[PDB]
């Protein structure tokens, strides 16, 4: 007898076991996929897909650049990105028309948006490419360089503190001659023309890739138009969570099915676009904006385009380059992709032969201009505003005929549901769909769709089966330690699996077996083992000290050394409250001790909140509340804290600016003497200081005064 | 900015705001800043006339008006009064507009609220405005005042309320994040409309960015604020060709066909330790001195053993240099023997640094880096080879592995951690369901692997960051608990870890495992092929017949793995997770079904099977504990195996398995491209021996459920 | 004092006097997210290898003045180094847990206030009753609930005012000195924290959470109540329902006068405005660090 865990299928459907399909749980151990010959591939395939559109050449960057914008239509079912601007433009239209005042409400939210932003928001990013030391850097380090910069080569409209601000002054660099960046090594200066300045500012690292500090805030602030857009539109997939995503779901489909006659039939395809980000083409994105900023304040039409209208000219830089190796004496060289285009085509492969010389004519000082296409994640919102433009296009009162269509559609999946009274209006619906699809630039994946009569579908990694849905967009989440700390993690570990049972139909057997693993991970991790056990650790003497000395031993904390009284019934419960009836009075106390030298408190963003997203987790400020050991060149900043050091030892002298952000007119040195001023005469005054000492403080004020005036 | 405003200031004022900049026809919603200036100066007017009287002598005292209101009202009211006010008492006629008439001073007065320095808008009105007998009041958010003469009309008590009110707005502004735009919307004395333009390098950038038959981005503007849709869809699609489209072919019995495994030599074993050849040396008591630690458990353990011979090499590694590797098993004795008569065992052995050792750890074994152009004449250079696989065929050793991994131990492998006690009656149902799963699944082999792989990385992850540099032994140990309830501790074999100096979470510690086992190579050695077996002693085995002497084998090989590699193994008990989960599940929907709890019905049915296995006779069916062991193999033999290969196949083929699914159902199943799904799903099938399993299994699954 | 002569040394240097000057306090939070270090990807394998250190925990200056350097068996608790970036010594674990069984005890009678919403969960479990469980079809619907029983329903605006002015008390901007009358929570809430040790910020922020009224979108198949959502995993599921009963001086009314007055003397604290008389003038600090001229309301 061969054991086969697939013939579980020939009784149980496949919806029913679906988590017997999916191979981990977590991410796996190789994270591979990604390389300089992926991004030529992209490249390449991206100018493929619309070799028929007009060539030419940028007055600024002198850059090939591709327009397949109303290119002749397609002629085969393989990928195009021929989009007309008239269709495009019809489509918004009738969305406009189905939804009448959608665009307005949102331009107006979007101006609201705009107005109240903050620098700072750009900061909450993910790696990004810094020009100044063109490689990734840290969101908040790329901007803090950007800032320091733009300073240097006089540009300050982003003092005001708003990022609009900021985006003036992006635009006023990309109108400057010449920029000048000093990196601190002691000192180094370099120039940048103005064609270099703009090649930089118009990259995208590849590592998928990443923009530069030049248009995050453009991106940021069409990606909250098309926010606004998509949470009017009940079609759109996008950004729902996992609660509100089978409520619409079991919704279409029931409209789809139940309002269907006796004689009306019913299908449903389950589909992915091919691409999505390779046909999709920044001049579409335009004209949409354009269209949906109708009769809007010039400005806000302006800062609304600059985005599509940067994006239309990006370039992609082809990463690390190439790795070279001899057998003949072993040797192992680097060749970066700068000299790529400076080199011979003796030492690639065949393969690797055709991708650098189809992308040799597109590179200019290493970056690959890519015109043409997008990349995921970066405009996934404004591709389903055009998405469900196409699902509402299918109305009756659009189709004109016995056939209609709706759906969902999120960024890249969607689900289409065709009613028609008979077999070939079904297929006259789809073809029309696909080609409508066709037209507005949207090209459906042939081999990773399929259709099915209406009750059974997938969208987005969830399985609807005759109104069951089960969701596996993410499967089981980590069962282990967060790594914060031991209060932090056994809270965050019980409110995770609470969290799962409420919302991920996790059961309770199996929320008893996620809490028995994690309790014993916590215990492994933090050597907190029960104090009886004879497992040795470094940290089980004393485990075992606290463990006799103790007389209700059940009141000791799981990192103490105590038990676990944690089950379906107290998961929302803090540990520390849970058994706080049976503390003994001086282990309660030694354990809250405010005094004690391990707590601490950052920020309240920080605060009994982690991010993974970012959740909160009920806790109590314990001994046990300590902080891990922190781990850890060209730099534009002399001193990299000096923003830290600044914000730091305001917090000594204002001590609410951690809990609220603090409001005042005079600038923030003045402020602190004062404050300092105050706090020495009062202190003198009740007679916890001398003189000498306060005199001392007045004569180091005097002269800060002096240094700040000066 | 229009919320605050309207929630903050008088709802008549609000209303006057409104009516006044309607007056212009300015809309609000569109021009906030000019609302709230408009605002700020009504309510200024307001507070400035409020709270004042003139009595009967003519003097002013605090409760007729003393301040007449001249900016609350419209052009045509305001010149008729401020005309009234000049004819009765003779006034001089202001050039332009006052805002409120002093009848104790019997004079016009005007007020400025200024975000900007009071002294630059006192001199900017006094050279604008300010001609003759025209009192100005300049207030501002900070705090400060201006006057001319420096003669305030008012008590000191209402500019103090005045002051705290600006005060307070700037305040609620600045928390609001709205204050930087008004404060930046005021130019002199006129608040303005916020203002972006594309100029210069931006505008070519523009005008380069549209469709072909546009030149000017205002040309693209004024097309599109005209554009009407007329047709143009339909019009298109009646011009492209009819061979765009989206066929449905139909999949009902006949389409699907087997997946095509690839073809080429027997694929071999990868895993990181022995799974069903692993022999162990087992100590039934660990009651000894010094217990616990695994160096002296591996010493007991071996100590139970007699028989050792002089190894001897019996398969050779094709690649690899296997005096080295006897050298390396003849080190360890050496050194085992030397702490064993050394009687002062400490915690952790350290190897001694040794040729053998030094070659078989990888150690300094890596090209030299130099750059490009010192080495770019050298005829030999070449790109690193990155070519297509070798593909190889499938092997039934894993199999017969899965086969293994899915059977009873005679011995339990899991002591999971307590909980609270149960209360509610659904934890006493949940609690009831666990334990049946945890009776079926707690002898099982795959939780012998879990055990073990868990166990290992742990001691490697810990041997790493605590010996960077130490060339540390590392015996490979579990614990179990034998039918009669005694703690049995077993060695498998040993690792000695390399160097371990890991900065990033994927660089590499290059190790070398040697593994006890009874099981010839010689008898599949295409499954050995990684491996260089030595034979290091014999063994007695019991049978009907007595005691057997057999060959008892050194399973000796290089790996190498990474921090993430070992978080994983260390990660491997979430299998249990896994497999209860679906096991639930089923548990779940048919308790549903019957509105009744039915853990006993499942567990207890004993009667009750389900389609697990394929023998000669046909489909082969195993009750709920079979089910779950065979999921709890597989989740194990995944995490095991895992490989990218993997996951794109269980990616692809789920399309595949839906579809069938849905022919199953009888709902007419169609695709559009059903070959290319089925080149997707066969592109992932290379060498990886679980892929290619999983890949025959999907074939019986589809040849038995098509019937 | 360490404060202002650190305040000195930052102004010495030219860029962070530049800092110091020119941005006011407005924008302080601005500069505040410019860090220039780097978050840890997969945290807790940080922490797995962490833990295998010997000293991974970071503790502060005094640690050592209280702590003993090894105990009964010799084994080290922290250790003479420092962390990367300020002088926050290296301990172990074995330092955590020598503090919690020999460490100085003190009196936790704050802890049940402070963390008031905890404890009445914990209380709302014991005195709980439970019914049996009924196995059928379940159709939740989903509805917008409150997660949070006992608050206030205090706006964020207010329920921060009440924490500013009981947690920081002489940090209160413009708005609350220039109130007329204080809110009676306010107050309460100031009575009974006199004397807490707990950390502000903490007290901040159990403050806000027990204050503030949340929302979440959530499936329900029963009582929609605030005190039957805390409990939803206990009560409902995807196949059964559970039936569960769940067991349950006056510092306002001042006028500023413009800004700081050097003529009137130098600048008070908003905790000393008590003495001040029925109509004098004076100098007081508002908010974070604004010096202005204010005066009781007379004459209401
Ligand atoms: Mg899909």
């Amino acid at each position: 007898m061969d054991v086969n865990p697939t013939l579980l299928f020939l009784k149980v459907p496949v919806q029913n076991a679906i988590s017997t399909t999916f191979p981990y749980t977590g991410d796996p151990p190789y994270s591979h996929g990604t390389g300089t010959g992926y991004t030529m591939d992209t490249v390449n395939r991206t100018h493929k897909y619309s070799e028929k559109g007009k060539w030419t050449t940028n007055t600024e960057t002198g850059a090939p650049q591709l327009n397949p914008i109303d290119g002749p239509l397609p002629e085969d079912n393989e990928p195009s990105g021929y989009a007309q601007t008239d269709c495009v433009l019809e489509a918004m239209a009738f969305l406009e028309e189905s939804h009448p005042g959608i665009f307005e409400n949102s331009c107006l939210e979007t101006m609201e948006i705009v107005q109240q932003t903050r620098v700072d928001k750009l900061t909450q990013g993910r790696q990004t490419y810094d020009w100044t030391l063109n490689r990734n850097q840290p969101a908040a380090t790329a901007l803090a360089n950007t800032i320091e910069v733009f300073r240097s080569n006089g540009l300050t409209a982003n003092e005001s503190g708003r990022l609009i601000d900021f985006l003036k002054d992006v635009m006023d660099s990309m109108d400057k001659e010449e920029m000048e960046i000093t990196t601190h090594i002691g000192k180094k200066k370099q120039r940048l023309n103005k064609r270099s300045y703009l090649i930089r500012a118009l990259t995208l690292n590849t590592m998928i890739a990443t923009p530069g500090m030049q248009i995050r805030g453009f991106v940021y602030f069409v990606e909250a138009l098309a926010r606004s857009i998509c949470e009017k539109l009940e079609q759109s997939g996008l950004p729902v969570g996992g609660n509100e995503k089978k409520a619409k779901l079991a919704n279409v489909v029931r409209k789809m099915m139940t309002n269907s006659q006796d004689t009306e039939l019913s299908f449903t395809i389950t589909g992915d676009n091919t691409k999505w980000n390779e046909n999709q083409n920044p001049r579409m994105f335009l004209a949409m904006i354009t269209y949906i900023t109708r009769n809007q304040p010039e400005w806000f039409r302006n800062v609304l385009s600059i985005a599509p209208i940067m994006f239309s000219n990006k370039m992609a830089r082809l990463g690390k380059g190439y790795m070279f190796e001899s057998k003949s004496m072993k040797l192992r060289t680097q060749v970066p992709a700068e000299m790529l285009a400076n080199i011979d085509l003796k030492y690639f492969n065949k393969s690797t032969r055709e991708k650098i010389e189809k992308i040799r004519p597109l590179l200019i000082d290493g970056t690959a201009s890519l015109s043409p296409g997008m990349m995921m994640g970066m405009f996934n919102m404004l591709s389903t505003v055009l998405g469900v433009s196409i699902l509402n296009l299918g109305q009756k009162k659009y189709t004109k005929t016995t056939y209609w269509w709706d759906g969902l559609q999120s960024s890249d999946d969607f689900a289409l549901i065709v009613n028609a009274p008979n077999h070939e209006g079904i297929q006259a619906g789809v073809d029309r769909f696909y080609r409508t699809c066709k037209l507005v630039g949207i090209n459906m994946s042939k081999k990773k769709s399929y259709i099915n009569r209406t009750g059974t579908f997938e969208f987005t990694s969830f399985f609807y089966r005759y109104g069951f849905v089960a969701n596996f967009s993410m499967e089981l989440p980590s069962f282990g330690v967060s790594g914060i700390n031991e209060s932090a993690d056994m809270s965050v570990g019980v409110t995770v699996i609470k969290n799962n049972m409420i919302n991920n139909d996790l059961g309770p057997a199996t929320a008893q077996m996620a809490l028995q693993l994690f309790i014993k991970d916590y215990r492994y991790t933090y050597r907190c083992h029960r104090g009886d056990t004879q497992i040795q650790t470094r940290r089980a003497f004393e485990l075992g000290k606290l463990w006799e000395q103790t007389r209700s031993k059940a009141g000791l904390l799981v990192s103490d050394g105590g038990p676990n009284l944690y089950n379906i019934r107290n998961l929302h419960i803090p540990e520390v409250c849970l058994k706080w009836e049976l503390m003994d009075e001086d282990y309660q106390g030694r354990l809250c001790n405010p005094m004690n030298p391990f707590v601490s408190h950052k920020e309240i963003d920080s605060v009994n909140n982690a991010v993974v997203k970012s959740m909160e987790y009920d806790a109590v400020a314990t001994t046990h509340s300590w902080i891990p050991k922190r781990n850890r060149q060209r730099g534009i900043l002399e001193d990299e804290q000096m923003y830290q050091k600044c914000c730091n030892l305001f917090e000594k002298f204002f001590p609410s600016s951690s809990y609220r952000r603090p409001v005042g007119i005079s600038s923030m040195v003045e402020a602190m003497v004062s404050r300092a001023r105050i706090d020495a005469r009062i202190d003198f005054e009740s007679g916890r200081i001398k003189k000498e000492e306060f005199a001392e403080i007045m004569k180091i004020c005097s002269t800060i005064e002096e240094l700040r005036r000066q | 900015m229009e919320d605050f405003v309207r929630q903050c200031f008088n709802p008549m004022i609000v209303e006057l705001a409104e009516k006044a900049m309607k007056e212009y026809g300015e809309d609000p919603k569109i021009e906030t800043n000019k609302f709230a200036s408009i605002c700020t100066h009504l309510e200024v007017c307001f507070m400035y006339s409020d709270f004042h009287f003139i009595d009967e002598r003519g003097e002013s005292t605090i409760i007729k008006h003393r301040f007449e209101i001249i900016e609350g009202r419209d052009r045509t009211m305001a010149w008729t009064v401020v005309n009234s006010i000049c004819n009765t008492t003779g006034v001089e006629k202001p050039k332009f507009l006052p805002d409120l008439y002093d009848y104790k001073e019997n004079r016009f007065i005007e007020i400025g609220v200024t975000r900007r320095e009071v002294h630059i808008y006192y001199l900017e009105k006094a050279n604008k405005i300010k001609s003759e007998k025209t009192h100005i009041h300049i207030f501002s958010f900070t705090g400060e005042e201006m006057a001319t003469k420096a003669d305030y009309t008012l008590d000191e008590e209402s500019r103090a309320r005045i002051k705290t009110r600006l005060f307070t707005i700037r305040q609620e502004m600045a928390s609001r994040g709205l204050w930087d735009s008004f404060r930046q919307s005021e130019r002199g004395e006129e608040t303005i409309e916020e203002r972006f333009e594309i100029t210069g390098t931006m505008r070519r950038l523009a005008d380069q960015s549209l469709p072909p038959n546009f030149s000017s981005l205002e040309n693209f503007r004024a097309y599109v604020d005209g554009f009407e849709p007329n047709g143009c869809i339909e019009g298109k699609l009646s011009q492209m060709s009819k061979e765009v489209n989206a066929r449905i072919e139909p999949f009902l019995r006949t389409t699907p066909r087997p997946l095509r495994l690839p073809d080429g030599p027997p694929c071999s074993q990868r895993s990181k330790f022995l799974l069903m050849d692993a022999l162990k040396l087992s100590i039934e008591d660990p009651s000894h001195e010094g217990e616990g630690i695994p160096l002296y458990d591996a010493i007991k353990c071996m100590k139970t053993f007699f028989g050792w011979k002089e190894p001897n090499i019996i398969k050779p590694h094709e690649k690899g240099i296997n005096p080295n590797y006897l050298l390396t098993w003849k080190q360890v004795l050496a050194e085992l023997q030397d702490i064993k008569n050394e009687e002062k065992i400490p915690r952790t052995k350290n190897m001694k640094k040794t040729s053998q050792l030094k070659w078989a750890l990888g150690e300094n074994m890596a090209p030299e880096k130099v750059d490009f152009e010192d080495c770019k004449d050298v005829n030999d250079l070449k790109q690193y080879d990155s070519d297509e696989p070798e593909p190889r065929s499938l092997a039934c050793w894993i199999q017969s592995e899965f086969n293994k991994a899915c059977e009873l131990t005679d011995s339990s492998w899991v002591e999971l951690d307590e909980i609270g006690e149960d209360v509610a009656p659904i934890e006493h149902i949940a609690s009831m369901r666990r334990n049946y799963f945890t009776a079926e699944v707690s002898h099982c082999r795959a939780t012998e692997y879990i055990m073990k792989g868990v166990y290992i990385n742990t001691a490697l992850l810990n041997a790493s960051c605590a010996a960077m540099d130490d060339f540390q032994l590392i015996p490979m140990i579990s614990k179990c608990i034998t039918k009669e309830g005694r703690r049995k501790t077993n060695l498998y074999g040993f690792i000695i870890k390399g160097r371990s100096h890991l900065r990033n979470d994927t660089d590499v510690v290059n190790f070398v495992s040697m593994e006890f086992s009874l099981t010839d190579p010689r008898l599949e050695p295409h499954k050995w092929e990684k491996y260089c077996v030595l034979e290091i002693g014999d063994m007695l085995l019991r049978t009907a017949v007595g005691q057997v002497s057999r060959p008892m084998f050194l399973y000796v090989r290089t790996n190498g793995t990474s921090k993430i590699k070992m978080k994983w193994g260390m990660e491997m008990r979430r299998c249990l997770l896994q497999s209860l989960q679906q096991i639930e599940s089923m548990i779940e929907a048919e308790s549903s079904v019957k509105e009744k709890d039915l853990t006993k019905e499942f567990f207890e049915n004993k009667s009750e099977t389900w389609p697990i296995g394929e023998s000669p006779k046909g489909v082969e069916e195993g009750s709920i504990g079979k089910v779950c062991r065979t999921l709890l193999a597989k989740s194990v033999f995944n995490s095991l195996y895992a490989s990218p290969q993997l996951e794109g196949f269980s990616a692809e083929s789920r399309k595949l398995l839906l579809i069938v699914q849905a022919l199953r159902d009888n709902l007419e199943p169609g695709t559009f491209d059903l070959e290319g799904l089925y080149e997707a799903i066969e592109e992932c099938l290379i060498n990886d021996p679980w892929v290619l399993l999983n890949a025959s299994w999907f074939n019986s699954f589809l040849t038995h459920a098509l019937r | 004092m360490e404060r202002i002569k650190e305040l000195r040394d930052l102004m010495s240097q030219s860029r962070t006097r530049e800092i110091l000057t020119k941005t006011t306090v407005d924008h302080m939070a601005i500069i505040k997210k410019y860090t220039s270090g780097r978050q840890e990807k997969n945290p807790a394998l940080r922490m797995k290898w962490m833990m295998a250190m010997k000293y991974p925990i970071t503790a502060d200056k005094r640690i050592m003045e209280m702590i003993p350097e090894r105990n009964e068996q010799r084994q080290t608790l922290w250790s003479k180094t420092n962390d990367a970036g300020s002088d926050r010594v290296m301990v172990s674990p074995l330092a955590v847990t020598w503090w919690n069984r020999n460490g100085p005890t003190t009196s936790t009678v704050h802890y049940p206030k402070v963390y008031k919403t905890y404890f009445e969960k914990v209380e709302r479990l014991k005195h709980g009753t439970f019914g049996p469980v009924h196995f059928r079809n379940q159709v939740k619907i989903r509805r917008r609930v409150d997660i949070n029983p006992g608050h206030a329903d205090l706006s964020a605006k207010e329920a921060q005012d009440v924490i500013m002015e009981v947690v920081f008390p002489n940090e209160v901007g413009a708005r609350i000195l220039t109130s007329e009358s204080q809110l009676t929570i306010t107050k309460e809430k100031k009575k009974e924290l006199q004397d807490c040790k707990i950390a502000p910020l903490m007290v901040a922020y159990m403050l806000e959470r027990e204050l503030v009224r949340k929302t979440r979108f959530l499936p329900v198949a029963g009582g929609t109540s605030s005190v039957y959502i805390e409990v939803l995993h206990l009560t409902q599921g995807t196949c059964w329902e559970q039936m569960y009963t769940p067991g349950g001086a006056v510092l306002r009314g001042f006028l500023i006068l413009g800004k700081e007055n050097k003529r009137y003397g130098p600048a008070l604290s908003i905790n000393e405005l008590s003495n001040l008389a029925k109509g004098e003038k004076a100098n007081v600090l508002i908010g974070q660090g604004d010096v202005v001229l204010v005066m009781k309301r007379k004459r209401d």
